[PDB]
RNA sequence: UCUGGGUCGGGGUUUCGUACGUAGCAGAGCAGCUGCUGCGAUCUAUUGAAAGUCAGCCCUCGACACAAGGGUUUGU
RNA sequence: UGUGGCGGCCAAGCGUUCAUAGCGACGUCGCUUUUUGAUCCUUCGAUGUCGGCUCUUCCUAUCAUUGUGAAGCAGAAUUCACCAAGCGUUGGAUUGUUCACCCACUAAUAGGGAACGUGAGCUGGGUUUAGACCGUCGUGAGACAGGUUAGUUUUACCCUACUGAUGAUGUGUUGUUGCCAUGGUAAUCCUGCUCAGUACGAGAGGAACCGCAGGUUCAGACAUUUGGUGUAUGUGCUUGGCUGAGGAGCCAAUGGGGCGAAGCUACCAUCUGUGGGAUUAUGACUGAACGCCUCUAAGUCAGAAUCCCGCCCAGGCGGAACGAUAGCGCCGGAGCCUCGGUUGGCCUCGGAUAGCCGGUCCCCCGC
RNA sequence: UAUGACUCUCUUAAGGUAGCCAAAUGCCUCGUCAUCUAAUUAGUGACGCGCAUGAAUGGAUGAACGAGAUUCCCACUGUCCCUACCUACUAUCCAGCGAAACCACAGCCAAGGGAACGGGCUUGGCGGAAUCAGCGGGGAAAGAAGACCCUGUUGAGCUUGA
């Protein structure tokens, strides 16, 4: 089965978890939990949020 | 005058004495009907509710929209350690009913089962069956025991066996075992007794009782909710906001000229702790307990034929408010009655099961082991470590 | 052959959804849902793919002041599919469709749910996106 | 059953989101000295850090003392 | 029981023919008290006087659904009738309404009773005090089942009933595992595919049984997922003030606002909801009465949302098996109190009744 | 076709003029038409044959104002679909302190009869100590010698042609 990646955070979404959001102009997103869901619907940038995958990739944390 | 608009009755009058249950362990009110054609087997078992999780599985039902599509289904895990047989009881059929005839216990009874006979094990001298256990080691007791078994062969029609749980293999606080009569169903009474005689002082696992994809019944006590109002107890209509003497009430409890209150009128009382029997729950998986071989342990219970992992049925951080499941477990489709750590009775079905839903073959593709203590997002700690990387605590 | 699985219905009687086609209608006031037997003090309510009776509140004057049949194609309430997926849309949307099943308009603005497209083929023909 | 629970600590899980201090030639600038020294919201690194986590979460076999007790009745 | 409602008998006619498929004039016989009357028996040291909401039960004069009979029943649709009250009988605009009328869904949107069910259950829209306005009437005070507006809805802690919760009798005391005597009882309906554009029909149209996938209403649960709650007052953010400042915090009757563990919870998520027996209506078999015929008289068969039992829920001044039984148990002369009733016993075939009983086995089969 | 300016006749001190209206005023009536709605005994605008509109018993209008009465729309929401969860004070239990209302005797029902709706009577069903928390079916529950209606050769306030 195909696992999804979260549209805000970037974590793997396992088949029983999360929600999907289909906008009026297409562009189906998927969300791990209501925290990332509210962060997407409040129009917030994942690159400025510390625990998202995109912030780690931008700031080169880890490795 | 008549009721202006018709409406169905709130609640059921078939579960009418909604009281606290007089028993904690679920009771088999009716065993399956015995026929001599089938071989000798057991009809019931006893497990403990651990928790619930997901299955992704492949569905084979021709004609549906979900034919050959993966689904996500809730399942309930019940931990079922093997039970110890410690006695046989016989029954005779009387015109007043089914009278018990003779009970014979085994020579050695564990302290788990001996705890059941006391309200205070700490103050007791643990004297139970001490003068009884000298009947298995003298000739005048052995001859009496053989005459007792022969009398049961001659006169009994219903044979039930006494089995108790093993509480030291469980993460529970309780050490006092649960005893239960299981009706032995099979051939004649003579070979039915000569089956239980050899299984005296022996362990019966869940595999001898239940098979894979069996539709069984779950008997148990509902989780208690205390003294509840009629709005929560019977799901009646809430009165409007302008109501003076409270709105979570039944407005009319009866007419005038029937000058009593009827027994069918929804009224406040105890909600929960009711003894229920829920039929037709499918066994998705009979898992295997933890076992050590060649030094290392085999704990890959939740691994499927498609997953190919090394994880157990236990989620991350363990099952919430239960503990760790290290024994055999039964995976039932959907929810079962009761709270966690509750003893439940698993019974074979009373009905013949001729249906594609009841005879469907289940293969598991994925068992979800994310943490139930919050929104868990990792199946295993090795996957979590491989995603997170090193932390400060290392 | 296959029959519709039930979903989390969230559009009762009195709901004003928007009309996602080129008939000239802007809203659709849902006055009832077809196939509803009912219950004492329980509003008829619909999900996606359910045929309702609707009424145009603003739009072209030749569509107003009358009852139309309609099919709900998008809902804002989250509903669970059998794949364990909870889906919801940005808005509640429907299209005007005759009693047989053919669409009154020509094109659809926005996606159409799979639960509606698998039941109504003439809406799935004019649908631009699915789910 | 040299064992049992309890308390504390630890580990696991999870919630929130990167602690105080230090350092920075990051900082709209401004001032006092003749480049330096100060004020400065905010930023970056230490730092997925800090903090909480059973009271009704899960394992500890790590420290601490306790647990071999008290009272009232019951006979074929 | 006049009136209202409901049902019969007769049959002139309607029904292209044809009284009675379905109706039925002129007459006539009844039933019911969900209509209004008539009466004044109870209540004036007070029985709270209309609706609506809520909730339970009952009735059948059955709208739908189960099983059926009859058509002027070809199919489809629809009428008449029987067993039948098990299960349903909705969401709204208008009006205080009962009633009514309309929109829409539906399977059907049937009719009613319970002090014209239900005010220490609610509400107070209407009616039905005192304040006011209009119309009509009256010289006037004032009157108006004529309109309009505003107008205090008290008390349960008593007894019973009901809902739950201790316990009581008595088995010597206690414990475990059980039985069920009795009460309760529950599941219901619809759509789509296939049958099948098939039977049937000139055509238009257009089924049904067995199967398959689901859904409505209800019931019992449950929290893996989604949602809700959130004072773990968990963690950030932030206004005013305060601790000299930083740091750490506090107060503002939960300061406010994000996110939020556990727990609780939603057809707002998920799971589950069943089998027999005698039979009703009816259709029949054999077969008289009545040389023939006949479902009936004797005998026999099929037979259902009904009934009863199962499954499920509770467990009797109701039993059982078994364990352990501390100054207590088991076995082998005296008397003292107290409760009483009785004054020989039958230790057994099955049963038939227009039929029995006992021998005999020289017969024939077996346990 | 109708309605009908016009005429005739009966008549009283005139015979309702200007306006206005199914109005806070219209029985019939949920009047008719239009609009508002998917659907309106509601609202608004017209029509006037007005049971019983009308000119300081004031008529019509009308800005501002109104804790005045009514209708519709936007926005908003647990009013509702359909309920759920949390907080505070209760209620609960305990220590101490501690009333009142009410009370023929009291308290399980079905039917009968009866002062025509019994807790007691009759016939049946049956009935088991002492209690706790709730509850509103019953006690034709309590309060108050019915304020409605009638009678009394009982009154009072008010009016007038008694
Ligand atoms: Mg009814
Ligand atoms: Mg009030
Ligand atoms: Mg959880
Ligand atoms: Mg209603
Ligand atoms: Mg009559
Ligand atoms: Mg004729
Ligand atoms: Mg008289
Ligand atoms: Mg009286
Ligand atoms: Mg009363
Ligand atoms: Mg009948
Ligand atoms: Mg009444
Ligand atoms: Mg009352
Ligand atoms: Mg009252
Ligand atoms: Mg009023
Ligand atoms: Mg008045
Ligand atoms: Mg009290
Ligand atoms: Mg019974
Ligand atoms: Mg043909
Ligand atoms: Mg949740
Ligand atoms: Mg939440
Ligand atoms: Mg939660
Ligand atoms: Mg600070
Ligand atoms: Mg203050
Ligand atoms: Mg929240
Ligand atoms: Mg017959
Ligand atoms: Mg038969
Ligand atoms: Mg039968
Ligand atoms: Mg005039
Ligand atoms: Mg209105
Ligand atoms: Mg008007
Ligand atoms: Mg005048
Ligand atoms: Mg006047
Ligand atoms: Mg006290
Ligand atoms: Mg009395
Ligand atoms: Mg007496
Ligand atoms: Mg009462
Ligand atoms: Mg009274
Ligand atoms: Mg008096
Ligand atoms: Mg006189
Ligand atoms: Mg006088
Ligand atoms: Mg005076
Ligand atoms: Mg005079």
């Amino acid at each position: 089965m195909k696992v999804e990646l979260c549209s805000f955070s970037g974590y793997k979404i396992y088949p029983g978890h999360g929600r999907r959001y289909a906008r009026t102009d297409g562009k189906v997103f998927q969300f791990l939990n209501a925290k990332c869901e509210s962060a997407f619907l409040s129009k917030r940038n994942p690159r400025q949020i510390n625990w998202t995958v995109l912030y780690r990739r931008k700031h080169k944390k880890g490795q | 005058s008549h009721r202006k608009f018709s409406a169905p009755r709130h609640g059921s009058l078939g579960f009418l004495p909604r009281k606290r249950s007089s028993r904690h362990r679920g009771k088999v009110k009716s065993f399956p009907k015995d026929d001599p054609s089938k071989p000798v087997h057991l009809t019931a078992f006893l497990g403990y509710k651990a928790g619930m999780t997901h299955i992704v599985r492949e569905v084979d039902r021709p004609g549906s929209k979900v034919n050959k599509k993966e689904v996500v289904e809730a399942v309930t895990i019940v931990e079922t350690p093997p039970m110890v047989v410690v006695g046989i009881v016989g029954y005779v059929e009387t015109p007043r009913g089914l009278r018990t005839f003779k009970t014979v216990f085994a020579e050695h009874i564990s302290d788990e089962c001996k705890r059941r006979f006391y309200k205070n094990w700490h103050k007791s001298k643990k004297k139970a069956f001490t003068k009884y256990c000298k009947k298995w080691q003298d000739d005048a007791g052995k001859r009496q025991l053989d005459k007792d078994f022969s009398s049961m062969k001659k006169y009994c029609q219903v044979i039930r066996v006494l089995a108790h749980t093993q509480m030291r293999l469980l993460p529970l606080r309780q050490k006092k075992a649960h005893l239960m009569e299981i009706q032995v169903n099979g051939g004649t009474v003579a070979e039915k007794l000569d089956w239980a005689r050899e299984r005296l002082e022996q362990q019966v696992p869940v595999s001898q009782v239940f098979g894979q994809d069996e539709m069984i019944d779950v008997i148990g006590v509902t989780k208690g909710k205390g003294y509840k109002g009629v709005t929560s107890r019977w799901h009646t209509k809430k009165l409007p906001r302008k109501t003076h003497r409270g709105l979570r009430k039944v407005a009319c409890i009866g007419a005038w000229h029937p000058a009593r209150v009827a027994f069918s009128v929804a009224r406040a009382g105890q909600k929960g702790y009711h003894h229920r029997t829920e039929i037709n729950k499918k066994i998705y998986k009979i898992g295997q307990g933890y076992l050590i071989k060649d030094g290392k342990l085999i704990k890959n219970n939740a691994s499927t034929d498609y997953d190919l992992s090394d994880k157990s049925i236990n989620p991350l951080g363990g099952f919430v408010h239960y503990g760790e499941v290290t024994n055999d477990f039964v995976m039932l489709k959907g929810c079962v009655v009761g709270t966690k750590k509750r003893v439940l009775t698993l019974r074979k079905s009373l009905l013949v099961q001729t249906k594609r839903r009841a005879l469907e073959k289940i293969d598991l593709k994925f068992i979800d082991t994310t943490s139930k203590f919050g929104h868990g997002r990792f199946q295993t700690v090795e996957e979590k470590k491989a995603f997170m990387g090193p932390l400060k605590k290392d | 052959s296959g029959a519709k699985f039930r979903i989390s219905l969230g559009l009762p009687v009195g709901a004003v959804i928007n009309c996602a086609d080129n008939t000239g209608a802007k809203n659709l006031y849902i006055i009832s849902v077809k196939g509803i037997k009912g219950r004492l003090n329980r509003l008829p309510a619909a999900g996606v793919g359910d045929m309702v009776m609707a009424t145009v509140k603003k739009g072209k004057p030749e569509l107003r002041k009358k009852v139309h049949p309609a099919v709900v194609i998008r809902q804002r309430k989250s509903y669970r599919r059998k794949d364990g997926v909870f889906l919801y849309f940005e808005d509640n949307a429907g299209v005007i469709v005759n009693n047989k099943g053919e669409m009154k308009g020509s094109a659809i603005t926005g996606p159409v749910a799979k639960e509606c497209a698998d039941l109504w083929p003439r809406i799935a023909s004019n649908a631009g996106s699915i789910a």
